[PDB]
């Protein structure tokens, strides 16, 4: 009835849960604890020219 | 109608095998002068075995990190007093009076999020000579005064009619009063920091107080007075949901002084050891 | 690989021992687009009169010298037709290109940190006090850190190790930065987009960012190497708009 | 009218809360570890053919801890004068004696006066 | 109506629960997003950034920039150890205040490997070779280069490319390690020795400096959120 | 069976670009004598840039504006007294005794809507010499007397049998008593105003009281008397749902005098400034 | 029955919540609707209607119709400023009681542009040209027509079409502006000066009057409902 | 089961909620906070002949 069945957090080495929203406002939802994304090269490698990890950093 | 949502789990990178090497590829020699952080996995410096790595960086995402409730104000108010301004609590809203969530939020310069606000209100009977009474359950009103509305002058004001300000009545003994709050700001992100003034003559007030004006909160006992005094304490808990954050900053080192400014006393960088060569000997019969 | 040239407006910069170019967060300066904009009127975009290389006076790296900081803008406010549009207009937007230039011989040694800090809100010397504006910025004259804890009313607590913001001065590597290691390079370049939480923002009120130059490893030399080693800073706006014209401000 | 630029007190600081125009006062301070020999404030007054500053710039001269208190049955490794701020004094005991306590004392400044740290060590027989 | 039945854990306030909750400002219209530069999406992106490490944190140098630089000189100093410190990225005074350390101290377990990048900061004409060794735990720190030679080491030749990365790998039995480390989940210790020494021509200074930047490799992870011991107050309004 | 409802969001109009102009089109010159309000977007007077405008006029619709609860009556009644008419509260229904919701509803001449009515009933123990007792929870009855029914004369009347009048029993300590009410009127819209009389001889009562007769409300303590006096206060909150409104009017300027009439004292149009040219100078060192 | 579990915020009365609730009059039969003319469907339809603006609200003229009309005369009065007032549609005494102002004062933020329409109310033979200028904030109000000339202005020629619309555009950095405006979200100030002057033949009066009508453009919006400070009582039955 | 899944209020720059009515009377429903309509020309331009914004209001 407007549901959504997503996957639970299980470890690696009957796992689906159900969500329904009741309120008219997205500021009433749960938290988005299941988005895991990254882009460290933004802070780790913020340089104009690339550096290829097996060539001298200069030269 | 049921909808299936796909949730991908982000493991950390496995360790590829390696062997001897004799080449002109130097994955170790670099130059930090470029503002670039070397990417040298261990398999570049030594001989590693293939290791399927199942670990996950889930509990370190920003949503998992910040979305935990934390207290941000504690205030007391009495059922009866001889001051008429101690019969209700009141405070301007900021996350900046408690060091824990302050320092936590202040690893980033701009934080944009919704919140889940909870209140823990606990009354106690004031110590005195003649105790003993039958008072019914106390009920409390929590009013939010946006910036501009009229603010109360007593617990019998007209303002507590809360015609348009949102306010919560809660009768002691139930689950705490909780509600949810959107991104109530005029910028495009709450700016934890601000290097600037309010007046264009480059003077006025400096820093955070300039930017963020989110109004006040006023709590009161609805019941009425009390035969014998009692005092209630309200704690307010913020939990940021749907969290977005920008421009990280080094964590604070020196202790906080006030909620207005970033003033501080100078502290040491870190604590001392005996020498520069000192490692303690711990394998000893 | 080490040679480089940067042509902005009617100004050029040549360099022969450059390490690389930090682009702040992988992001280049750009103009305000139509869907992220909030002001109704048409902006000025002078484009060659304002987006060029303005050179601030230079500082002498001595053997015992803690550091220096500038605040941008309010450093380029008396520089040509950037510092004039910046007067006549209410709202301004621009990114920058900061080129720091310090050269020594092969018998000298040292290491500077060159770091751009967004919203570098600073802390007064008396913990229960308030900074001035002079204590945050002298224009093109740099303010100087101190090797010990400073005193005096209204003046930033400028002991180097805390960098005046209350943090550790070695963690500043989280911000867009470079080093000048007098054994490898002799210039650092940081390309800095418009980082702020509103699309456009006034230019006299808000010090959009702070440039700190902090020698971690100090100077040194031997018998008669050159005693005088100066540092010169060049800033060049990029993609500079202004909006909201009226009579000129005054301070 | 504007007075000339105040200047720069090294190891110190100049606080100009209201500009350098006519009749504007400025204050002088010295960092932690230096004593201020000179004037404390300076005004923008009329000087002959211009407006200039009331008092010249002062000097921040280093605060010194007194010579370290010697210990019986002991020795100091290369004892020296001019023990400024944050500088150290290292002790040692003599043949047949055992060292007790802080084996080296570091000079700090308290209340604007140089002061060593806790007491030097002891040498037991 | 429906017959319900309340289970234990009803009417409690668990700090780390995520339920829905009524909006106190219905039909609010939030401010459009802005593509502000530099958005963080994880905390292990702040811990993979280099950070200068206060190695020389002897007493008398803790509020000086001198805490950051390792002294190195020319002459027959092969008997002397340059530096050495335990591997405790959340507890050792050398580490607990870096970006890596200050990010760890919000968590209780940590796994992964670490990258320590050393920067020679002397003349453009000084030349030396250094030995940088990591010793997995099990035996006291090496006291001579013949023992450090047996560890997991690297020999860094000082030349044009100034800096050199010693990548402390992850050798452990437990998949994780406490941040408040004990001698069960100990991690080892690193130590640095001259391999040939520093040689300078005439007219250059003899006393040079190294510096050490700590960062986390691309397989690092932390878990079990906790509070940080580094911030503390004694009343509200702080 | 699930049904998908389509909800369109109404943004405000974007700013189309513009350039120089030299023409006989005068979008500025007009003539207000026609009772017509000029439609001059800025792009007609100056040079504008194209601006995609995402703002919405949602929180200003009539439903979002009026559908917020507001108090419309406060009344007290005692468990015990020596008057027997102070043991229960009673009042005729109108939204007209509290200025806030009155003035709010009175920007329109005819308002047609349903309502959601809530009651906040709070008892207090009366101040006296001998306090202390074990009284059980109080329960209250709220009866609605349509126009014509028999009205109580005491708290022990027969009328409180509420055979056909709707009435609510609520035992203190729970969530407030709320119910919903249709458009209970005989016209086709509640007429906030009325320029007329009741009698055809052009006399009688003037204005609102003529039209709207919606009956009374009577509240009482069901429990019974009390060993020691106590007094309860009931506040009634109206929240109009499904709101339709017609013929807007200028907002009220002068303060209200009574709930019967629109009588007033003359007030000034607005407050004064020094001159007609006076703008304060706020850019000053 | 079903096992339920009550979350925080249970059994509270939030003024601005919309739940369902039992009808106290079941199977009621409401009166059929009527297509009464003039139905309002938004409040920004009451704020796009012109409203005479009490500009001349000097003291002694506040309860007079004279508050509504700006005096203008013939002669060499080019040095004199006709009128001038801040742009504060919710706080300035000139505006806070218009339809625009009284509609804003129920809200806390406002964005959009404004239309000020001026009506020359003199003879059919008087002729003049006027300069009407808006100055975005950043500098004190102009004190001469050479400064007002630099703003965002219009030059209104008095002729057959009597009135002329100065459309104050939306120049701001924040997407919105408080209604209780401070000097952060200041908006500017408008000022009016003679461009050539008033010229009348013989036998017509010399002292004419202008009038100013304020309305909101088609991109105006208000948000964050609040209470209005303009109504107040001191007991029930009012 | 007689439901209706409509859209929440989100800003611009998992958003569907579910409604079911329980009572036999439409005076028991929620409020219609998601109808946004306008017609200002009713009050703004209530004139017999049109006026075209670029022609003189007279003449
Ligand atoms: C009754 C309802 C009372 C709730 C009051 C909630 C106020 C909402 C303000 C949101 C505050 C967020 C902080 O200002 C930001 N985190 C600043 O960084
Ligand atoms: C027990 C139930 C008691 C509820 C009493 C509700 C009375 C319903 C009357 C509706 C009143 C509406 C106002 O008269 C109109 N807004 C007048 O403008």
């Amino acid at each position: 009835m407007g549901a959504q069945v997503s996957t639970q957090k299980t470890g690696a080495h009957i796992i689906h849960y159900t969500n329904i929203n009741y309120y008219k406002d997205a500021a009433s939802n749960s938290a988005n604890r299941q988005d895991f994304s990254q882009d460290p090269g933004k802070f780790t490698e913020p340089v104009k020219d690339i550096m290829v990890k097996s060539l001298p950093a200069l030269n | 109608v049921v909808e299936a949502v796909e949730n991908a789990v982000a493991r950390v990178a496995d360790t590829i095998s390696s062997g001897p090497s004799n080449s002109q590829a130097v994955p170790a020699l670099t130059a930090v002068e470029t503002g670039h952080t070397s990417q040298v996995t261990p398999s570049d410096t030594i001989q590693t075995r293939h290791v399927r790595n199942y670990h996950s960086r889930s509990e370190s995402s920003i949503e998992n990190f910040l979305c935990r409730s934390a207290c941000v104000y504690m205030g007391e108010y009495h059922t009866t007093n001889t001051d008429t301004s101690k019969l209700f609590a009141s405070w301007t809203i900021n996350a900046r009076r408690m060091v824990q969530m302050r320092r936590k939020l202040e690893l980033f310069t701009y934080v944009r999020f919704d919140m889940e606000v909870t209140f823990v209100i606990t009354s106690k009977q004031d110590q005195g000579t003649q105790l003993g009474q039958d008072m019914p359950p106390l009920t409390h009103q929590i009013m939010y005064i946006p910036p501009g509305g009229p603010i109360p002058k007593s617990v019998t004001d007209y303002t507590w009619q809360t015609s348009t300000n949102p306010s919560i009545f809660w009768t002691e003994g139930n689950a705490p009063p909780r509600m949810s709050i959107p991104f109530i700001s005029i910028g495009n992100a709450y700016s934890n920091f601000y290097d600037g003034w309010s007046h264009f003559s480059q003077n006025g007030v400096y820093g955070y107080n300039t930017l963020n004006h989110m109004g006040q909160i006023y709590v009161r006992h609805v019941n009425g007075s009390s035969p014998l005094p009692m005092t209630s304490t309200v704690r307010m808990y913020f939990k940021p949901k749907h969290v977005k954050v920008w421009v990280p900053r080094p964590p604070r080192l020196c202790q906080y002084k006030n909620a207005s400014t970033v003033n501080f006393t100078p502290t040491n960088i870190t604590e001392k050891r005996q020498s520069i060569n000192y490692i303690p000997e711990t394998v000893k019969p | 690989d080490r040679v480089r040239s940067i042509t902005l407006g009617n100004s050029t910069i040549t360099t022969q021992e450059s390490a690389n170019v930090v682009v702040a967060y992988g992001r280049w300066p750009e103009y305000l687009k139509d869907n992220e904009a909030t002001a109704e009127d048409q902006p000025t975009q002078p484009d060659v009169a304002t987006c060029r290389f303005y050179t601030l006076e230079s500082v002498t790296w001595e053997r015992d010298s803690p550091g220096w900081w500038w605040k941008f803008p309010d450093a380029l406010k008396d520089m040509g037709l950037f510092g004039q549009n910046m007067y006549y207009h209410y709202l301004g937007r621009a990114g920058y290109t900061i080129h720091v230039q310090c050269n020594a011989s092969k018998f000298h040694q040292g290491c500077l940190m060159v770091v751009c800090v967004p919203e570098a809100e600073m802390g007064c010397s008396q913990v229960d006090g308030t900074v001035n504006e002079h204590s945050l910025s002298e224009g093109e004259t740099a303010k100087k850190f101190a090797s010990t804890s400073t005193n005096g009313t209204n003046t930033v607590q400028s002991i180097v190790t805390n960098a005046g913001m209350g943090v550790g001065v070695g963690n500043l590597t989280i911000f867009p930065h470079q080093w000048i290691n007098l054994r490898t390079n002799n210039c650092a370049t940081i390309v800095m987009p418009y980082i702020n939480n509103v699309p456009m923002d006034n230019m006299f009120r808000h010090h959009n960012f702070t440039l700190m130059i902090i020698p971690f490893v100090p100077l040194d030399y031997s018998s008669d190497s050159s005693t005088y080693v100066p540092i010169t800073v060049t800033v060049a706006p990029m993609c500079a708009e202004y909006n909201g014209l009226r009579l000129a401000t005054s301070l | 009218k504007s007075c000339p630029n105040p200047g720069e007190i090294r190891n110190g600081q100049i606080d100009v809360p209201g500009g350098i125009l006519f009749g504007a006062t400025i204050s002088f301070s010295c960092n932690t570890g230096y004593k201020l020999f000179g004037s404390t404030s300076s005004f923008c007054l009329i000087s002959g053919s211009s407006v200039q500053w009331s008092d010249p710039l002062p000097e921040c001269r280093e605060i010194y801890c007194p010579a370290p208190p010697q210990i019986d049955n002991g020795i100091i490794q290369g004892e020296r004068d001019h023990y400024g701020y944050r500088q150290s004094v290292t002790y040692a005991c003599n043949k047949g004696f055992t060292m007790i306590g802080e084996h080296s004392i570091y000079c700090t400044v308290n209340n604007d006066e140089g002061e060593w740290s806790g007491p030097p060590p002891e040498c037991r027989g | 109506g429906l017959p319900v039945m309340n289970t234990p854990g009803s009417n409690q306030f668990l700090t780390s629960d995520d339920f829905q909750s009524p909006s106190a400002m219905p039909q609010f219209d939030v401010t459009p997003e802005l593509n502000i530069p530099g958005e963080v999406q994880n905390l292990m992106e702040i811990a993979e950034v280099d950070s200068v490490v206060p190695v020389n944190n002897v007493e008398g140098k803790l509020d000086t920039m001198e805490i950051y630089r390792i002294p190195v000189q020319s002459g027959n100093h092969q008997s002397s150890q340059v530096f050495g410190f335990q591997v405790q990225p959340g507890l050792d005074n050398v580490f607990k205040h870096t970006l890596l350390g200050e990010i760890l101290n919000y968590y209780a377990h940590w796994s992964g490997s670490i990258k320590l990048t050393f920067v020679f900061c002397g003349s453009a004409m000084a030349t030396g070779k250094f030995l940088l060794a990591y010793a997995p735990p099990g035996a006291n720190a090496p006291k001579s280069r013949k023992d450090a030679m047996l560890g997991t080491h690297i020999i860094w030749d000082v030349g044009l490319q100034s800096s050199c990365v010693l990548c402390i790998p992850w050798i452990s039995q437990t998949h994780y390690r406490l941040v408040q480390q004990d001698e069960y989940t100990s991690a080892g210790n690193v130590t640095c020795w001259y391999q040939t020494g520093i040689v300078v021509p005439a007219g250059t200074p003899t006393s040079c400096s190294i510096m050490c930047f700590v960062s986390a490799c691309n397989d690092f992870s932390v878990r079990l959120l906790k509070d940080t011991p580094f911030i503390e107050q004694s009343a509200l309004l702080q």
